[PDB]
């Protein structure tokens, strides 16, 4: 009772039922470095301008 | 200070938009009005300086220098207009523009609060001054004189730029009001020895310090008359003014770092005074006289006492008017005989009686006759250096003897004796020349009636 699979069948992506638990850390990767402190706030004008030497603005 | 900066700038469109033949009339008249308004800076308090804004301030030190600066522009215009008569109009206007731009830089230099702003404007004065000497000087050597003037100054100023920027990083500011309160003592180390030198040597070359002075006689012999007047009256005082301010932040290291420069100045003043006795060129003699006088200023600034700072301020003002007058007197002879040799034309009192009186009055102030402000300043410096060390009275005393000798020798050689037989183009003094001389000496002698306004902040 064997039927030959048709053109295209054997290249299908199929789904599989497995009791094997889904791997948690397959790459065995360490903990990632913490991101730099994100900056959030209201952008105010620069205090007293450029402050470059003698400039007032 | 904008009430002086803007009208000074307006002298430029005034000159360029004037009728062709009214460039000298217009610029002279309006630069005198500016000079008149400069007396409003006399609103000086006993505790606080006059602090206009974040950028500019006046105190008792800068105010007399500012008034001298603004008074000198109209005088330089009268002095210059004769020898520039054959110049084409556009080049006359450019000459006046260089003088106006020099005044603009000078009044900003003397009033800047922040020391880098002082440095930039202090440096900006080089450009017009160099242009005036090299473009409108008379002889071949003016190109070399420009190079010596430029590179002497830059050899000193560039280390100053590094030191000032260093100071701001460490202290956080170069505002002079802040430095008065945040100043910290300079501790002994090789780093601070070179910081001290970088802070001072630029101003020493300007004074000029003895040993660094040889550029000055070259510049004067080569410069046109207006160049000499601004050079002698105000430009040398940038060094004095700079040292008076920057010594605030160099204590106590100045206590021993000053010694080599006091020895140079104390000995230098005797050597330059004696040199004046043997000079053959009249402009070169006056240039050496300036080195001798400025030697006292350096000593007074370095010993840092109230009396010496008052003496230094008074001498700077008195020397400015006197030396500028002497150059104008020498120039008026030059415009007749076209030679700076002192022995060429003699016995000129017989031919120009009134002009011989200007010579006499100028010489009397140069040798510091009491009660001229020339003596007041010199006397105050002599009093303070006596306390510094009693022995200095001998060096000061000898210099006063030699100073009288070359001051009168210059008067005797040119004005007395027998007139040179073959010189027969000694025309009578012009009203312009007499007015020019009297606009030096009259303000100078009027200041005797009220000296306090030239004694600086320590008064
Ligand atoms: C527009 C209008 O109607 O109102 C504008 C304005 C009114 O504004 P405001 O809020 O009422 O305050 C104005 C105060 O005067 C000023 O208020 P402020 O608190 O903003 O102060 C001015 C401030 C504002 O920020 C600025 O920097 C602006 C710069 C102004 C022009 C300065 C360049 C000319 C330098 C002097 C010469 O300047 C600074 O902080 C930096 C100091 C600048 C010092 C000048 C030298 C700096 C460079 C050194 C190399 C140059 C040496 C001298 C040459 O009126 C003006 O004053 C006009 C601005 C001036 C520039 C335009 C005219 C050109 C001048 C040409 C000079 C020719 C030089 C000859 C050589």
């Amino acid at each position: 009772g064997w039927v030959r699979p048709d053109l295209g069948d054997l290249s299908k992506v199929t789904k599989v039922k497995t009791d094997r638990p889904l791997p948690e850390n397959p790459y065995h990767s360490r903990a990632r470095p913490e991101p730099n402190p994100e900056v959030e706030g209201d952008l105010k004008p620069a205090r007293h301008g450029s402050r470059l030497f003698f400039w007032t603005m | 200070m904008l009430k002086y900066i803007i009208p000074t700038i307006m002298l430029m469109p005034l000159t360029w938009l004037s009728k062709n033949n009214m460039i000298w009339v217009n610029s002279t008249a309006h630069s005198l009005l500016i000079s008149f308004t400069s007396l409003l800076l006399m609103n000086q308090f006993g505790d606080n300086s006059l602090n206009f804004s974040l950028l500019f301030f006046s105190d008792s030190l800068s105010t007399p220098l500012l008034i001298l600066t603004m008074w000198l522009l109209p005088l330089m215009l009268m002095a210059s207009q004769h020898h520039l008569s054959k110049e084409n109009l556009t080049r006359k206007k450019l000459f006046i523009t260089m003088l106006i731009s020099l005044q603009l830089f000078l009044i900003m230099t003397f009033t800047a609060m922040e020391l880098i702003l002082f440095y930039i404007l202090f440096e900006a004065t080089l450009v017009p001054t160099l242009i005036i000497i090299t473009r409108w000087g008379n002889q071949t050597e003016r190109l070399n004189a420009g190079l010596y003037f430029l590179f002497y100054t830059l050899a000193g100023s560039l280390p100053l730029l590094v030191a000032l920027i260093y100071i701001q990083n460490t202290v956080g500011s170069l505002n002079f009001l802040m430095l008065q309160y945040w100043v910290q003592p300079v501790h002994n180390s090789w780093s601070n020895v070179f910081m001290w030198l970088a802070c001072m040597m630029a101003f020493m070359v300007k004074m000029p310090l003895y040993g660094l002075h040889l550029w000055l006689p070259k510049a004067h012999v080569e410069a046109p008359i207006a160049g000499s007047m601004v050079l002698a009256a105000v430009l040398l005082k940038l060094g004095g003014y700079g040292m008076l301010r920057i010594t605030l932040i160099l204590n106590p290291m100045t206590d021993f770092m000053a010694y080599p420069f006091i020895m140079l100045s104390l000995w230098g003043m005797i050597m330059t005074s004696s040199i004046c006795l043997r000079q053959t060129d009249l402009k070169s003699l006056i240039a050496y006289s300036s080195v001798s006088h400025m030697a006292l200023v350096i000593v007074a600034i370095l010993i840092q006492t109230p009396w010496s700072y008052m003496g230094a301020t008074a001498l700077m003002i008195a020397h400015g008017l006197t030396s500028s007058m002497l150059f104008c007197l020498a120039n008026s002879n030059y415009e007749r005989i076209h030679s700076r040799t002192m022995i060429l034309a003699r016995g000129l009192q017989t031919l120009l009686p009134l002009m011989a009186t200007w010579w006499l009055l100028a010489s009397l102030t140069n040798l510091a006759l009491p009660p001229t402000i020339n003596l007041i300043g010199e006397l105050f410096v002599v009093m303070s250096t006596f306390s510094w060390s009693n022995i200095t009275i001998i060096l000061m005393g000898v210099n006063m003897v030699i100073t009288a000798l070359y001051s009168l020798y210059m008067l005797i050689m040119t004005q007395r004796g027998k007139y040179t037989y073959h010189i027969n183009n000694i025309s009578p003094s012009f009203t312009r020349e007499n007015a020019l001389m009297s606009l030096h000496i009259l303000p100078l002698l009027l200041l005797t009636l009220n000296p306090k306004i030239i004694l600086g902040p320590l008064y």
